[PDB]
C-alpha cells in the first residue's frame, strides 16, 4: 500500500473506507489513476541518455542529429533486448555516443571557461569521467582517454566528428 | 563596565521548577536499569523531555518512553502534574562503596553571612576516620559573601576531607571510601567562637550524618513488588513498568494498585484475548482489581501504556466538569489495526484499544473492569476528602473539639469536598441505584437525587470510650453516584416501510 | 522590467495586463498536488480584435524568458527574493514575497532579441 | 475550457468544470435526479473521480513543462543535464573529525547529534564505539550545504548520550560541495547560446585587461599559418607591420606588465585554446569533478 | 430523489444500473441513515460534512448537543419534515440508544 | 423565497454546550440578551391577487447582550473550552510531486521555515476566525486583575475588525461583528456595565461550488478561476528593476 | 483587517499608576465613567461567500467622564504626578558642524538667545503635548479657591484646541480631544457637576517612516521630503523689498 | 476520463519527435538548443525626401 | 523572521554569515528576550523604544506597571502569541525577580 | 535620487532613500526576512550606518 493509494484513501468518508466491496473499488480507481501518477513519476526516470533503448535513443538520437547509422563496423559489446545490422550500433554505444554528441553541441573553445561551459568539462561529463584535454602546438588537439575504451570507438568518433573541436583535433595512445 | 544588566538582567529558566508531586496527577515510569537511578535514588521528578534525555540520553528506552509522554497534547504536566521515574532492582545491582557524609541544616545564606562575618576566630572539632580529634582555631570568615566561600574555607581547614556547599547545604565527605566515619558532627571546640551550631553542623542540629557505608555492598535481585519501594517514597498515582509485568505477578501488582490508591497501567499483547480464567487480564476483572488498568497493543508497543497514562491523568479537578472520559482521544502514539472479533473481546474482556480508524486515532476503552474513568476519578475523590479533612485538622490553632459542633465542622467540610467534585463533573445527582445505604434511606435516596452526594457523620455517643479516648473521629459515611457518561450510540431509526 | 503586483495565493488567478503593444490575459494556475505555477497568455495584438492563439501551461521559473518561441513582443521572468534560487511552488509564494514575477516590456525585448517584432 | 494539449499548450481543466462534466455524465446515465452529495455513493465517488483528474492533470502539466529545458526542477538533471551535456554535482555533507572524550565505554548511537557553537547539527552517520578516553570521530554535516566548520568551538548536544564529557573539535571542517541551483544551473545552460561579447581576437583583451594590478597590455595573434606573419592585434599600428618579429606557428602571444600571474594563467587558460608564445610561463589550476565525489587536477599551462 | 441502494451490511452495489437505484421514501431512509453516520471533520471535501462526533462522543455532558445535532442533520435533509426522537435505554452498559422517528415528505398524500 | 428554508437553515446555528461567550470570554454575567430579528415588507399593496409574493426582504439579526464584569466571577455550571484540532492537513495530498535531490529538498525546506514565520499567524487567525478567545488567549498575567482581561480582550476584538460568534441562550451565531461596545462605570460599584451591540453579518453564495467548505489543503485546489483587474506594468515604478545580465544577451 | 492587530495594538495604551486625570486634573470626583466603542458594519448581505469579508470599519472611541469639583477634594490613594523630562538632546549631535571664529560663534549664540525666547514655549508645549495640566500647571494663587483652578484649567483645555489624554481606569488613552464640557452648578450645592465627553484623535501613518518617533535632534533629519505648494512671487506685495544696492551694480 | 490523460501521454511522446512535434511542443523541444523561430520582420524602403 | 544570534554573555557576533542568524522560535526567544531589556527613551531614532526603566524603576509603586508594559512589550512581538507571567520571589533583598513564559507562534502545529 | 557630484552640483541623498538602500541590501546579502528593527543587531548596525 503505497503513498499514492494511501493518501487517496482517506478521501473515502469513514462510512465507506470499511465496507471491503467499498473499499476494494475505491482502491481500484485509485489504483488505475496511479498507474499514471507513477508513469509521470518515472518518465524522468526511465527517458534520459542513460536508462533508455530502443526508440527513445533513436528519438535522441533526431534530436542531437546523429542517427544509429554511422555507415560504419565497430565490434561487438561481448560482456536478449534489441539487434540491429552490423553497421549500425549496439545500443550502449550508441547511448555513450549520443552523450558525447550532446556534449559537443555545447561545446566552446575554452578548456576552463569561467562564464560559458568549457571544452574540458563537457567533454569529461561526456566520457563521464574518462577523458582529458590538452591543447597541442599546431592547433592540435591531445586527448587522454583512459583504457576502459577500443581504440575502434574513439577513432570512429574522430572519424565521424563527434567530439567537441573548434577547428582541429586529434588523440593519444 | 556598569552594565545595564545590574538594574535588569534577562535570563533562561534553569531549573525545573522544582516542584513536588502533590496533585493527583504524579505519574511515574518504573525502570530496571541501573544507569542514574540506583538505590537510594529511587525516583526522579521531571516536567520535560530534555531534562528525562540529560538524565537518561535519547537513546536509553527510559528516555524513549519520557518523549512518548510529554509528547501527549494535554499531558500531565498540563494540569499540575509530574513525571518520574522509579527505578525496580533488575537484577544485581552493585552498590559503589561510598564515603562517609555530613550534610548539614538547611541554611538561607541571608542570615549565615550576617552571622559569620562577625566571628573573626574560628573553632571546629572534626574527626575522620576515626582519627586523632582536629581542632581548627582560625576561620577569618569576615570576608565571606555567598555560602561558596565558607565551603572554600572550610575545604582549606578539615583535613583529610573535602567541604562543598550545594543549594545552602554544607556536605562534607571524607576522601577515603568504607569504613570512614565522620563521628564528630562539628563539636565545640577548645577556643574560639564556635561555627559549629550556627552552621548546623552541630551534633544537636539536624544534621544528617550517613557514615561511610561499608565496602562495595551487593543487593540482591528485588521483585516487580519492589515498586512499593517506588510507592513508599513518591505517592506516585499512576505507574508503568518498562519491563513487562510477568503473568504469575500481575495478581500480586494488581492487588498492590488498590491497596495504595494508585493506577498500574499494563499492556498486553494479542495473545491474552481471551475470557478463560488462565488469561491474567480476565484474572483481574474477576478479582474486582479495577485499579489494575490493562491495555492492548498488536505489536506489543509498551509505549501505549504510557501516553495512555499520560493521557488520563490530566484533569485539574477544581474547575467545572474537568472530568474527562477517555475514549477518541489523541494519544503519541501510531495506532495498531484489529478485527472486529478481537475488538469485540477486547471491549468485553477489559483491555483498552488505540486503534486505526483511517489514519486516525480511536481509543475505544472497555467497562469489563470498571472504566478508567471511574477508577482514576474515584481514586481522585479518595484522595481529596483526604486532603480537605487533613487541611482542617491542620489549619486551626485548637484541637477541633469532641463537640457535636465539631463533628458538624468535619462534616461540613467533607460535604464542601464532596459539593466540589459534584462542581467537578465526577458525581452528579440521580436515583442511588444500589440497595444500600447509612442512615434514614429516605433521607439518603433524597440527599443523592438531589445533590449528588451525602454526608453522616455518626454522632459521638455511638462509639466506645475505647474510641473515644483514641481521639479518633467517628466514622464519617459519605456515598456519591458517578455522572452518566456516554461512550457510543446506538442511534434506532423508527421504521415507517 | 516591471513588477507585475497584485497576486494572491489563490489558485486560478487572472490579471489582464494592459500595455503599450495591445494586452494580455495572465492566467497564474497553481499546480499542487505537484508543486508549479502554470502561466497561460492570451496576448491580443492592439491593431485587431481576435488574439493571437494563446500559450497554454508554462511554469514561472527564475531568471529565464518563458514566452519567447510565441514571438511577440513581451514575456515574464520571475526572480527568487532569496537566494536559494528555487523554481515559485508555494502557493503563497507571490504574496509573501519570497519570489516575485516581472513583466518584460517591450522596448526590453528589444534588447532581447536584438530585433522587433509584430 | 477544458484538458487540450495542442499546439497551443497543454489547458488543464480546472476543478468546478471537471467535477460538473462529470455530473452531467451521471445524470445522463442514471437519471436527472441522482443524488450526488457528500454521502451518496455516486456523490463519494465523483468526488474521487474529479480529484484524482484533477491531481492527474496537475501531474501531466509538470511532465510537460518539466520537459522544457528552460523550465524544470527535479528531472532537471535528467531531461537536460544528460541531454545538453551538463552534469548537476552532487551534493555532499561536510566531514568533520572531532575528539569526544568519554568515561564510560560505549557504542554510541546511529544518529545522535551534537551542535557546534552556530547552531549547526552534526549528526553522527551510523553506530561508533568510543573507548575510555579521547576519541577522534567524524561527524557529518545535517544541512547538505557547505556548512563551516570552525575549529576550536563548544557543542552542545541536542540529542544527548550519557558519558560525554567533552566534545572538542581539534582542527576544522572539510566543507561539503553544496548544488548548483536551479536558477544558477540553468543559467549556466542558458549562456552558452549568446555569442561573445567580444571577437576572439578581442575576448582575450578585453577580459584580461580587468586584472587588477595591471596598467597595460597587447595582444598580437598570428591566426594564418603563415609563422612570422600578423594577422590582427590591439594594435592599431600594425596593419602593415614594417619589421620582422618572431612569433610561433599559427599562435597567439600577449604581452602584459605588472599583472596578477596567477590571475593571468587563469585568464589564458579561460580564453585562449591554443599555443601562447612567451618566456615565462604560467598555469591555470581547476578541479573536474568525475561522477563519484573526487577531485581530479588539471593544469592549463600558457606562456 | 435516487440514490445507490446499499445491502444488509451497508457496502456498496454496481451492477443493476437504474435498479440498484433506491426509488424514494426509502432513499430519504439511506439518505438520513448515512447522514447520522458522517463525522464531521473526515471530507476534505466537506469539513463540515455531518455532526461532529470525534468532539462529541469523546467529551462529558454532551447528550443533550447530540440530539440537537442529530435533529439538526435530519431536518435539514431533502424529503424529510418533522423529527419526534429521544433516548430510550440510559447507556445499558455505557452506550446509550436513542430512538428517532421522522415524518418524510411522503405519506402526506391523504 | 421557500417556505422550507425557514427550519432548513434556522436550525444551522446549533448552540454547543460549552457555551462561548462574547467569543470565549464567558467570564462575566449577562444582564439582559436580546435578539432583533428584523424584516422590510413593501407597504403598499401588492399588484396581482394570484401570485405576486416573494416580498418579505430578510434583514440581518442584531444582538444586543448587556452584562457586568467584575474581579472576582464564580461561574455555575459550564464546561471547559477546548482548544479547536489543526485540521488543515486532512486532505494534505503528497507523493505526486516531483522526485527532486536532497538539499533541493532542503532549500525548499528553508524557505518553507523561512515563510511559515510569515504566514502561521494568519493561518492560525483564519483557523480561529470566529472565536477570538482562544486566538488572544488567557490573559496568563496575575498583575491584571479580570477587568483588566474583559476590557483588553474587548479592545483586541474591537480593533480586530473581525466577525466573532457569539451565544444568546439556545443559539450560538456564527458570524457577529461588534458594533458598539459600552462600558459603564458608576462611582457606587467597582464592576464594569457593558452594553454590546453585535450585528451578523449572512452572506451566501451566488457562484456553482460543489464543496461547501474543504479542507485548507484543497480550498485553493477546489476554488474557481479568480479575477483580478487589469494594471499597466510597463508604467510601475516601485520595482523597476533594470533587466538581468543574464538576459541581455541571452 | 488583521486578527493580529487586535491585541497588539489594544494593549497600547496601558495606564500608569499615576492615574492622569483629565489630563493631570485628577482633583475632581469621577461619578461616571463611559467609553463608546463603535463600528460601523455595512448592513446589506455581503456578497460572496468565500472572501468577501474585511467589512468591519472602526470608529473614534469616544470618552465620557462625568464628575464633581468641590472646594476641597481629598484624593485617597495615587502618586505624585512628576514633571515629564526634556530628553530633546538625546541624539543632539554636534562636532560634526564647522570650526567658525570667536563672535562668529558668539553671534551665532546671540542669535540663538534671540529666538530661543520665541520657540521655547512651543517647544515646551510640543514636549508635553498629551498633558496639558503641567502645562499649564497648577494655578499657584491663594485667592483662585479649588473650581477656580477646575474652571481656568477645563477653559485653558478648550480654548488650547489642543488633544489631552484622558483616563479611563485601566486605560490612558493618548490622544483625547474635548468634545463637550458642560459644567452645571446646582442651588442645593457649592460643588461643580460637570460631564465632558473626549474624542480620541487616531491617525496612522500612511508613508515609509523607518523610525516610530526619533528625538527631536533627529525629527527632522529623517523626515522625508516635505512638500508644499507653488506661488507666485513675482506678485507678492508683503515684502516687495528693492533690489539690494549691492547687487544693482553686483 | 482515463483514456484522455492517456491520449495525452500518448502526444506528449509524440511530440518528443522534431520530425513529428508540429506546434508549441516543437519550439519547447527547440529551445533544448538556444534557437527559437525567427520574427516577422519589417521590410525596409530607401527613399528620397526633400 | 532572521536576526544573527548572540553568544552567551550577549556581545554581537560577525562571521558564519547567514549561519550566525537564528532561524525561528528561538530568534522569537532572543527577540523578547532583549526587547524587554530596551530602556525607552534611550535610542534616539526610537524614543519610546520599548519600556521605560529609568522611569519605573526609580519610583515606589510600579510592580503593576512593570507587569502590565512587559506584557506589552512581549505579546506586541513579531511571533509571539500569548503570555503567562508573574512574580516569583519578592525582592529576596530588594530585587523582585519575575517569571515570564510565553507561547510562541510555533509549537501550535498540533 | 541619491548622492550624485556632477557638472550639476551635490545632490545629497536623504535619511528614509539611504536606510531603505542599506536594509535592501541586507536582504540581498542575508535573507528577505532578516528584522531589522531598534533592537536586532543587524538593525542597530543599519541605524548606525544609515545615520
Amino acid at each position: 500500500m503505497s503513498d499514492f493509494l494511501n493518501q487517496y484513501l482517506l478521501y473515502l468518508i469513514k462510512q465507506y473506507y470499511e465496507k471491503p466491496k467499498a473499499n476494494a473499488e475505491a482502491q481500484l480507481l485509485i489504483s488505475t489513476w496511479e498507474t499514471y501518477a507513477d508513469f509521470i513519476a518515472n518518465f524522468g526516470n526511465n527517458f534520459d541518455i542513460d536508462n533508455a533503448e530502443g526508440e527513445v535513443l533513436d528519438l535522441i538520437g533526431r534530436i542531437l542529429d546523429l542517427s544509429r547509422q554511422v555507415n560504419d563496423v565497430i565490434p561487438a559489446s561481448f560482456f536478449t533486448s534489441k539487434v540491429y545490422t552490423d553497421y549500425q550500433l549496439t545500443d550502449t554505444q550508441y547511448r555513450k555516443f549520443l552523450k558525447v554528441k550532446a556534449a559537443k553541441n555545447i561545446c566552446s573553445p575554452y578548456l576552463a571557461s569561467d562564464e560559458k561551459i568549457s571544452l574540458q568539462q563537457v567533454v569529461f561529463d561526456a566520457f563521464d569521467g574518462r577523458a582529458y584535454v590538452v591543447d597541442g602546438k599546431d592547433q592540435t588537439l591531445r586527448l587522454y582517454v583512459s583504457p576502459s575504451i577500443d581504440d575502434d570507438e574513439l577513432r570512429l568518433l574522430i572519424n565521424l566528428d563527434i567530439l567537441p573541436r573548434p577547428i582541429t583535433f586529434r588523440y593519444i595512445i | 563596565m556598569a552594565s545595564i544588566s545590574e538594574v535588569i538582567r534577562v535570563s533562561l529558566q534553569q531549573e525545573g521548577r522544582a516542584i513536588a508531586p502533590d496533585n493527583m496527577n504524579a505519574v511515574g515510569i518504573i525502570t530496571g536499569n541501573q544507569g542514574v537511578l540506583s538505590t537510594a535514588d529511587r525516583y526522579r521528578i521531571y516536567r520535560t523531555a530534555a531534562a528525562v534525555a540529560s538524565d537518561f540520553g535519547a537513546s536509553s528506552q527510559e528516555s524513549a518512553f519520557a518523549n512518548t509522554f510529554f509528547d501527549t497534547t494535554p499531558n500531565p504536566i498540563s494540569a499540575g502534574g509530574v513525571l518520574v521515574i522509579g527505578y525496580w532492582r533488575s537484577a544485581s545491582e552493585t552498590v559503589a562503596a561510598t564515603s562517609a557524609t555530613l550534610v548539614s541544616e538547611q541554611t538561607s545564606e541571608s542570615v549565615l553571612i550576617p552571622l559569620l562575618n562577625a566571628i573573626n576566630d574560628g573553632s571546629f572539632t572534626i574527626t575522620v576516620d576515626g582519627g586523632t580529634e582536629q581542632e581548627v582555631t582560625a576561620l577569618d570568615f569576615t570576608g565571606v559573601s555567598e555560602l561558596s566561600e565558607v565551603a572554600t574555607i572550610l575545604n582549606s581547614a578539615i583535613t583529610g576531607a573535602t567541604v562543598s556547599e550545594d543549594n545552602g547545604y554544607f556536605k562534607v565527605t571524607s576522601s577515603t571510601t568504607g569504613a570512614t566515619s565522620l563521628l564528630s558532627y562539628l563539636g565545640v571546640a577548645t577556643s574560639g567562637t564556635d561555627i559549629s551550631a550556627v552552621l548546623g553542623m552541630n551534633s544537636e542540629s539536624g544534621a544528617v550524618l550517613t557514615q561511610g557505608t561499608d565496602q562495595v555492598v551487593l543487593p540482591a535481585e528485588t521483585k516487580l513488588e519492589g515498586i512499593t519501594a517506588i510507592k513508599s517514597e513518591v505517592n506516585i498515582k499512576g505507574a508503568m513498568f518498562i519491563d513487562q509485568i510477568l503473568d504469575a505477578d500481575i495478581p500480586g501488582i494488581a492487588s498492590f494498585a488498590g491497596a495504595n490508591n494508585m493506577l498500574v497501567y499494563e499492556v498486553f499483547d494479542t495473545g491474552y484475548l481471551s475470557k478463560n480464567v488462565s488469561n491474567p487480564v480476565w484474572a483481574v476483572k474477576l478479582a474486582g482489581q479495577s485499579n489494575f488498568r490493562c491495555l492492548l497493543s498488536k505489536s506489543g508497543n509498551r509505549k501505549f501504556a504510557a501516553t495512555y497514562m499520560a493521557r488520563m491523568h490530566t484533569v485539574l479537578f477544581s474547575g467545572q466538569n474537568t472530568a474527562i472520559t477517555m475514549q477518541l482521544k489523541e494519544l503519541s502514539v501510531t495506532a495498531e489495526e484489529y478485527t472486529d472479533t478481537e475488538i469485540a473481546n477486547a471491549k468485553t474482556v477489559g483491555l483498552d484499544l488505540l486503534t486505526t480508524i483511517k489514519n486516525e486515532q480511536a481509543l475505544l476503552t472497555s467497562g469489563a473492569n470498571d472504566f478508567c474513568d471511574n477508577v482514576y476519578n474515584l481514586e481522585a475523590f479518595r484522595d481529596e476528602i483526604q486532603t480537605n479533612n487533613y487541611n482542617l485538622l491542620k489549619t486551626t490553632s485548637t484541637k477541633i473539639p469532641q463537640t457535636d459542633p465539631g463533628m458538624d465542622t468535619i462534616e461540613d467540610d467533607t460535604e464542601k469536598t464532596c459539593e466540589k467534585y459534584v462542581r467537578n463533573g465526577v458525581f452528579a445527582p440521580g436515583t442511588w441505584t444500589r440497595s444500600d445505604f447509612f442512615g434514614d434511606r429516605q433521607q439518603f435516596v433524597d440527599a443523592i437525587a438531589q445533590k449528588g452526594y451525602y454526608v453522616l457523620i455518626g454522632d459521638l455517643a455511638d462509639q466506645t470510650t475505647a474510641e473515644r479516648q483514641s481521639r479518633v473521629s467517628p466514622v464519617i459515611q459519605i456515598a456519591v453516584k458517578n455522572a452518566g457518561a456516554v461512550h457510543e450510540e446506538d442511534i434506532i431509526i423508527s421504521v415507517n416501510l | 522590467m516591471n513588477l507585475i503586483e497584485n497576486i494572491t495565493s489563490e489558485y486560478i488567478q487572472t490579471h489582464a495586463l494592459e500595455f503599450s503593444r495591445g494586452f494580455a490575459v495572465l492566467t497564474l494556475i497553481y499546480e499542487q498536488a505537484v508543486q508549479m505555477w502554470k502561466m497561460n497568455v492570451v496576448y491580443t495584438r492592439a491593431g485587431d480584435e481576435e488574439p493571437q492563439p494563446p500559450i497554454y501551461g508554462v511554469k514561472l521559473a527564475l531568471s529565464t524568458t518563458h514566452i519567447k518561441h510565441r514571438n511577440w513582443p513581451f514575456d515574464f521572468t520571475v526572480i527568487d527574493t532569496t537566494n536559494n534560487g528555487m523554481d515559485p511552488y508555494r502557493a503563497d509564494d507571490f504574496e509573501t514575497g519570497r519570489c516575485q514575477l516581472y513583466f518584460i516590456t517591450p522596448e526590453e525585448m528589444i534588447q532581447v532579441r536584438g530585433v522587433d517584432v509584430q | 475550457m477544458s484538458l487540450t494539449f495542442n499546439e497551443n499548450g497543454v489547458q488543464t481543466n480546472t476543478f468546478s468544470e471537471l467535477r460538473a462534466l462529470l455530473e452531467a455524465g451521471y445524470r445522463e446515465i442514471y437519471g436527472t435526479d441522482i443524488v450526488t452529495d457528500q454521502e451518496s455513493p455516486d456523490g463519494q465517488r465523483i468526488n474521487l473521480e474529479t480529484l484524482l483528474r484533477f491531481d492527474i492533470e496537475s501531474a501531466f502539466s509538470w511532465l510537460y513543462s518539466n520537459l522544457d529545458p528552460d523550465l524544470n526542477t527535479g528531472d532537471m538533471q535528467q531531461i537536460i543535464g544528460k541531454l545538453s551535456g551538463l552534469v548537476l554535482l552532487p551534493a555532499s555533507r561536510s566531514q568533520w573529525d572531532v575528539t569526544i572524550n568519554m568515561s564510560r565505554a560505549k557504542t554510541l548511537p546511529a544518529g545522535y547529534t551534537i551542535t557546534d557553537e552556530n547552531n549547526q547539527n552534526w549528526f553522527l552517520d551510523s553506530d561508533v564505539d568510543v573507548l575510555i578516553g579521547d576519541n577522534e570521530v567524524t561527524f557529518l554535516s545535517s544541512l547538505w550545504g557547505s556548512i563551516s566548520g570552525i575549529s576550536g568551538s563548544s557543542f552542545t548536544q541536542a540529542t544527548p548520550e550519557i558519558g560525554v564529557v567533552s566534545i572538542s573539535a581539534s582542527a576544522d571542517a572539510i566543507q561539503g560541495r553544496e548544488e548548483e541551483t536551479p536558477e544558477q544551473f540553468r543559467l549556466r545552460r542558458q549562456r552558452s547560446t549568446e555569442n561573445p561579447a567580444q571577437s576572439t581576437i578581442g575576448s582575450i583583451y578585453a577580459k584580461l585587461a580587468q586584472i587588477n594590478g595591471v596598467t597595460d597590455l597587447q595582444v598580437y595573434d598570428n591566426s594564418s599559418d603563415t609563422p612570422d606573419q600578423i594577422t590582427g592585434s590591439s594594435n592599431p599600428d600594425i596593419l602593415n607591420g614594417s619589421e620582422p618579429v618572431t612569433i610561433g606557428a599559427h599562435t597567439m602571444w600577449v604581452v602584459i606588465e605588472g599583472g596578477s600571474l596567477d590571475d593571468i594563467g587563469e585568464v589564458v587558460a579561460k580564453h585562449r585554446l591554443g599555443n601562447t608564445k612567451g618566456s615565462v610561463q604560467v598555469s591555470y589550476i581547476d578541479t573536474l569533478t568525475k561522477p563519484n565525489g573526487d577531485d581530479f587536477q588539471i593544469v592549463n599551462l600558457h606562456n | 430523489m435516487r440514490v445507490r441502494t446499499l445491502d444488509d451490511n451497508g457496502d456498496w452495489t454496481f451492477g443493476r444500473g437504474k435498479a440498484d437505484y433506491i426509488t424514494s421514501k426509502k432513499a430519504i431512509a439511506q439518505t438520513v441513515s448515512t447522514r447520522i453516520k458522517s463525522w464531521a471533520n473526515d471530507n476534505p471535501l466537506a469539513m463540515n460534512a455531518n455532526i461532529d462526533w470525534k468532539d462529541l462522543l469523546g467529551r462529558k455532558g454532551t447528550e443533550d448537543t447530540i440530539l440537537r445535532e442529530i435533529e439538526r442533520v435530519v431536518v435539514q435533509t431533502d424529503g424529510v419534515i418533522r423529527v419526534t426522537e429521544l433516548e430510550v435505554i440510559k447507556t445499558e452498559k455505557r452506550v446509550q440508544s436513542i430512538l428517532l422517528s421522522y415524518d418524510t415528505i411522503y405519506d402526506d398524500s391523504e | 423565497m421557500s417556505l422550507v428554508n425557514g427550519m432548513v437553515e434556522s436550525l444551522n446555528n446549533t448552540k454547543s454546550e460549552t457555551e462561548i461567550g462574547i467569543g470565549g470570554y464567558r467570564l462575566f454575567a449577562r444582564v439582559r440578551e436580546t435578539v432583533n430579528y428584523r424584516n422590510i415588507v413593501p407597504t403598499d399593496t401588492l399588484e396581482d391577487g394570484s401570485s405576486s409574493t416573494d416580498d418579505i426582504i430578510n434583514e440581518p439579526i442584531t444582538v444586543s447582550i448587556e452584562g457586568v464584569v467584575s474581579n472576582l466571577f464564580v461561574e455555575e455550571r459550564q464546561y471547559p473550552q477546548l482548544v479547536s484540532r489543526d485540521f488543515s492537513a486532512v486532505g494534505e495530498i503528497t507523493a505526486l510531486l516531483p522526485a527532486k535531490s536532497q538539499q533541493q529538498i532542503q532549500r525548499i525546506s528553508q524557505i518553507d521555515s523561512q515563510i511559515r514565520d510569515a504566514v502561521l499567524a494568519a493561518e492560525r487567525a483564519e483557523r480561529l476566525a470566529g472565536k477570538p478567545y482562544e486566538f488572544f488567549g488567557n490573559s496568563g498575567n496575575s498583575a491584571k486583575t479580570e477587568q483588566e482581561k474583559f476590557i483588553d480582550f474587548m479592545e483586541a476584538l474591537y480593533f480586530s475588525r473581525r466577525p466573532t460568534e457569539v451565544s444568546v441562550n439556545f443559539r450560538d451565531y456564527k458570524n457577529m461583528a461588534l458594533v458598539s461596545f459600552i462600558p459603564v462605570r458608576d462611582n457606587n460599584t467597582k464592576d464594569t456595565r457593558f452594553t454590546a451591540d453585535f450585528q451578523q453579518i449572512n452572506y451566501s453564495t451566488l457562484v456553482y461550488t460543489p464543496v461547501s467548505s474543504p479542507s485548507k489543503s484543497v480550498s485553493g485546489k477546489v476554488s474557481d478561476a479568480s479575477n483580478k483587474g487589469g494594471q499597466n506594468p510597463e508604467s510601475n515604478e516601485t520595482g523597476e528593476r533594470s533587466l538581468l545580465s543574464s538576459l541581455v544577451g541571452g
